[PDB]
């Protein structure tokens, strides 16, 4: 039905002009991605070395890559083989073609997570709102199990589930991971998978504001200086008597 | 300060287009070093993802 | 000496150095260089983009991501292109407007070439947006291109001719790429001719009076003021691309193309929204595209409906109000154009469309006549 | 701003998902006969691995350090006297030193034409140097890697 | 789950949900909720009332939330 | 075309100028400046302002009716 609700405005650490992006959070959010989110969501536009300078250290990132496997190049016959992932291959399609998603997932197709924060309005807020907030299907509404109920999601008939159910945890520094903290982190990491350039963008922006803020007055004084012969200028008309 | 800084800037460095060009280019170097770093520095009032701060933990 | 005589320098000298210009032009005359600037900025970031982009359906979108993540500084280059397109449109809209307000259109050739320049960049930009092969790229490519099917007895064949297939498929992307590359160079030659006809009279000014009596050389005066002018363009552009890269594109066009989906959305980029509103205001295939076209080619009718004895609007109050109602009406049009065709939006989108045409075709010329009469002219 | 904007544009024509470098390829040397030239993919570049039959080591044990460009001997190259691992590039341009068909030793570096030998060395002219030994290093005797 | 992870959302939500604007909204929910139940061949489905409540609640949630989160 | 020296015919008009290095680029900038911007605004509001508010109002009204319409009590 064409009747719905729009997400509120959460105070992320990466909204409001010159603003980093919580990197310790991107990392916890990566954890959330690899453990709970990746099972049914592809992020095929992000590789392991992207996680380098950012959250993890070089060795750390390779170790994660190493872990599981992919279908590497042709064995000298004509069949491919398996090996421990390198730092250069992108995260890991759980479903081959599109219809495999339909098969293993009620008949629905779970959309890619490479962008998503830029592919849905409100961005991280919508994902945050889609995550944490889940509700009891009101009166006269007929779910049908495949579709769950979800405020925010258009139509209210979803197909996902709330895979945030307070846990299926992880941890480095051991953050008390409830559904809240586990959600914020995914979105924060999601921001980064959508817009990696985020930090630097805003850094150049700081420099751009400081420079423009210094060039603008100077170019103006250059201009009024030359125009001053004209702005200050006097006319007189002296016709023959 | 006294018989003027600008006056000396003009007399010793701005009367010729040579020296003028020359100072601008020399002044271009340092400015870059000072600002590029200055703006990177000011940016450090966000002791957050600060790669340096994380470098110590992991 | 050397500047004046040398075959190449003459040109430069006659266009940017000793060109007699009115000591009177205001900020609204800066959009001329600004478009010039936008044109180059859009060719320069455009070329660097073509060094990594591939025009094939299966890699199209992927190559654009490749640019923003892997290509060094690919992201700024990408967003500068994106935002420069809108910046090119704001400037284009200021420029046309400026001329309308100031009677600059009395220079037919210059103006008419200007209309050809307006169409050329519109056709250019429309093809640009399809290239990433996003949801909106495909459906906007579908919705808009399909209009030509309203043309009787020729239309079906026409749409199928430019499409390359029976849809917006493989042939269409590569096709649209080629024309998106070739168009801005043609635009350039045309801008030279734009400037060629303009130089034959020199610029108009806010009074619409005539400035032979007070001209100043284009050099210190307008080179330095265009500089300061380009600087502000950069600010707007950079403020847009660094702080809000997806603001005017809206968070949407990501997620690849899907010829079976059809998003409950469908609207061209903001610069076509006024035209878009006019089109859907009319219940009729033919009429809609007829009025769609007319909403822009009408600029070629403006000089025939000048009517006033004065050239500019500076000394004409009623005309000013009517002009402002035109711009005000054009906001409504884009606003409506950016909304679904349901209850309130249809009827005002309908009313505002009639007004657009009533204003330019009847109200404005009448005000001119009334104005002449009040002055006993 | 000019430099910076110009630099970005300039620096944009360099890297990407192009820092790969994996390789260190699994080679095996008694696995290949006695002197058959064997190219691999090391960061891309064709790693020409020719082995050494006794006879052909002696033409390589015969060089001229007195009259030379980049002073060296086949022994002064290879760490295990009869196992130099070569590459395919050519220090001048891009003609991977084709197995045989040349002047001394064996090797020949086409493009236009330049002559090499069983150490990669430039005997005649065009190529300024003697190819590239990828540290040429192994694991055990028969087993071998690169780098 | 059964008892022992202090979900901050739940905590802040309580205080939030409570509040005036949402009290009234939930009142209408219940009001309409009880109508829908009180019949058979009806269709005024109570979907709107829920969102209004949620909206009012959720704005206040955003404002007070993340403060605590680590 | 057009040049300098072939523009038009002008007679008996003197023009005094002063070199840019002998005057200020920003004389009474805030002093004389601001009153001028106020005067320019006065002169133009009544012609610029109204059309826009007419849209401003059409805009907020237009949205309310839309939003309020996708709701309903009986029938
Ligand atoms: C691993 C278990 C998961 C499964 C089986 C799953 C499945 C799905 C499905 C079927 C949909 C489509 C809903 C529909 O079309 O009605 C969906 C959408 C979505 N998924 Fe999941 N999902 C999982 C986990 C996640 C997680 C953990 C996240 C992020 C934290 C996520 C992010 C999203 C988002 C943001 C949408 C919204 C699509 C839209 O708004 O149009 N998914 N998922
Ligand atoms: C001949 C010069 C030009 C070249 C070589 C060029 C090249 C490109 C390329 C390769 C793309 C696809 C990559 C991308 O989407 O970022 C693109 C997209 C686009 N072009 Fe151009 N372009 C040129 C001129 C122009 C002109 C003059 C305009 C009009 C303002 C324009 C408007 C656009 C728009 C709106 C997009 C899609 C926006 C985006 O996704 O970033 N281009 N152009
Ligand atoms: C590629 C896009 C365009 C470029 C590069 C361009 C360029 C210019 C330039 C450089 C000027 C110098 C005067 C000034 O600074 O305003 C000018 C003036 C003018 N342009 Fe354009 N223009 C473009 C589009 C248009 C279009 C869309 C129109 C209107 C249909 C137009 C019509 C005119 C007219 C009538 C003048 C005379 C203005 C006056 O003397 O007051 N141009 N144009
Ligand atoms: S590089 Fe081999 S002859 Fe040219």
């Amino acid at each position: 039905s064409d009747l719905e609700l729009h997400p509120p405005s959460y105070p992320w650490s990466h909204r409001g002009l010159l603003s980093s992006l919580d990197h310790t959070s991107i990392r916890r959010g990566f954890q959330v991605y690899k453990q709970v989110c990746s099972s049914c969501h592809s992020m095929d536009y992000v590789a392991y070395r992207h996680l380098v300078g950012v959250c993890y250290t070089e060795d750390e990132a390779k170790a994660l890559a190493e872990e599981v496997e992919v279908q590497d190049g042709p064995n000298e016959d004509g069949e491919m083989f398996m090996r421990p992932g390198k730092l250069s291959d992108y995260f890991p399609k759980p479903y081959p073609n599109p219809e495999a998603a339909r098969a293993a997932n009620n008949g629905a197709l779970p959309p890619d997570l490479s962008y998503i924060v830029r592919a849905r309005h409100g961005g991280e807020d919508y994902v945050f709102s889609l995550l944490t907030g889940y509700c009891e299907p009101p009166t006269g509404v007929s779910l049908r199990e495949g579709l769950y109920f979800n405020p925010y999601f258009p139509g209210q008939a979803i197909g996902m589930a709330p895979p945030i159910y307070n846990e299926v945890l992880e941890f480095d520094d051991g953050t008390p991971a409830t559904m809240s903290q586990v959600a914020k982190d995914v979105c924060t990491f999601l921001r980064w998978a959508a817009e990696p350039e985020h930090d630097h963008r805003k850094r150049m922006g700081l420099k751009m504001l400081l420079m423009m803020g210094l060039l603008l007055p100077l170019v103006y004084a250059m201009k009024r200086h030359k125009w001053s012969v004209l702005k200050s200028r006097k006319l007189a008309y002296r016709p023959p008597k | 300060v006294a018989p003027t800084l600008t006056a000396r800037l003009y007399s010793l460095l701005f009367r010729r287009t040579s020296t003028f060009a020359l100072t601008i280019v020399v002044g271009a170097l340092f400015f870059e070093r000072a600002f590029d770093q200055g703006a990177d520095a000011i940016y450090e009032h966000i002791n957050e993802g600060k790669l340096w701060k994380h470098i110590k933990h992991k | 000496n050397i500047r004046k005589s040398h075959p190449l320098m003459k040109i430069v000298n006659n266009a940017f150095i000793d060109l007699p210009a009115p000591s009177n032009i205001s900020s609204w005359w800066n959009f001329g260089s600004l478009l010039g600037i936008c044109l180059i900025l859009q060719i320069l970031t455009g070329l660097f983009l073509a060094m990594h982009y591939t025009s094939d359906t299966t890699t199209a979108f992927s190559s654009v991501t490749h640019i923003c993540r892997d290509v060094n500084y690919g992201w700024i280059i990408r967003y500068m292109h994106a935002n420069g397109a809108s910046m090119f449109f704001i400037c284009l809209y200021m420029h046309v407007g400026r001329g309308l307000y100031y009677g600059s259109y009395t220079f037919l050739e210059t103006w008419n070439i200007g209309v050809i320049l307006l169409l050329t960049v519109m056709a250019t930009a429309f093809m640009g947006y399809v290239l990433p092969w996003g949801q909106m790229s495909f459906w906007g490519a579908t919705v808009i291109t399909n209009l030509l099917s309203a043309i009787p007895y020729i239309g079906t064949n026409l749409v199928e001719w430019i499409w390359g297939g029976f849809s917006v498929d493989k042939a269409t992307l590569t096709r649209f790429f080629a024309f998106h590359f070739i168009l801005p160079f043609i635009i350039m030659a045309i801008a030279m001719v734009h400037l060629l006809f303009l130089h034959e009279t020199g610029s108009n000014n806010p009074t619409g009076i005539s400035s032979d009596v007070d001209k100043i050389p284009f050099h210190p005066y307008y080179t330095i003021k265009d500089i300061l002018g380009a600087l502000l363009l950069i600010l707007a552009l950079m403020l847009l691309v660094l702080f809000a890269p997806d603001l005017l594109g809206d968070p949407d066009n990501y997620t690849p193309a899907n010829p079976l989906n059809t998003p409950p959305h469908i609207k061209p980029e903001w610069y076509f929204l006024f035209a878009y509103a006019i089109l859907r205001s009319i219940p009729n295939k033919l009429g809609g595209v007829l009025a769609l076209a007319f909403s822009i080619l009408i600029l070629a009718l403006i000089p025939l409906l000048h009517t006033s004895k004065q050239r500019s609007m500076m000394f004409r109050p009623l005309s000013q109000c009517l002009f402002w109602a035109l711009v005000a009406d054009l906001l409504t049009l884009t606003w409506i154009g950016g909304q679904p065709v349901e209850h309130p939006y249809i009827t005002i989108g309908q009313l505002a469309s009639v007004l657009y045409f009533l204003l330019i075709l009847v109200l404005m010329p009448t005000a001119g006549t009334i104005e002449n009469k009040l002055l006993k002219w | 701003a000019a430099k910076n904007v110009v630099s970005q544009f300039v620096s944009s024509m360099s890297a990407s998902a192009d820092v790969l470098a994996m390789s260190k390829i699994e080679i095996k040397l008694s696995d290949i006969p006695e002197g058959k030239n064997m190219a691999f993919k090391w960061r891309g570049k064709p790693l020409f691995v020719r082995h050494r039959t006794k006879k052909e080591i002696d033409q390589e044990a015969a060089v001229e350090v007195s009259q030379l460009r980049d002073p060296q001997h086949d022994l002064e190259r290879v760490k295990k006297p009869e196992w130099v691992i070569l590459i395919g590039v050519c220090t001048h341009l891009g003609c991977v030193p084709i197995a045989n068909a040349g002047d001394f030793g064996g090797y020949y570096c086409p493009c236009h034409g330049s002559h090499y030998d069983a150490s990669g060395r430039i005997r005649k002219g065009p190529a300024p140097l003697n190819l590239e030994v990828p540290s040429y290093e192994f694991t055990s005797d028969d087993m071998v890697i690169v780098g | 789950e059964e008892e022992e992870l202090v979900d901050p959302l739940t905590t802040v939500r309580e205080q939030c949900e409570q509040l005036e604007k949402c009290v009234k909204a939930r009142e209408r929910l219940e009001l309409c909720d009880e109508r829908v139940s009180s019949r058979s061949q009806t269709e005024e489905d109570c979907t709107e009332e829920l969102l209004d409540f949620l909206h009012a609640r959720d704005h206040c949630v955003a404002h007070k939330l993340f403060n605590s989160l680590k | 075309g057009r040049q300098f020296g072939h523009l038009t015919r002008v007679r008996h008009v003197i023009t005094y100028s002063l070199s840019p290095f002998e005057q200020r680029a920003f004389p009474h900038y805030f002093s004389k400046g601001i009153p001028n911007v106020l005067r320019r605004t006065r002169a133009c509001i009544l012609r610029v302002a109204p059309p826009f508010v007419a849209f401003y109002l059409v805009y907020t009204w237009g949205t309310q009716e839309f939003e309020k319409s996708k709701r309903k009590n009986p029938a």
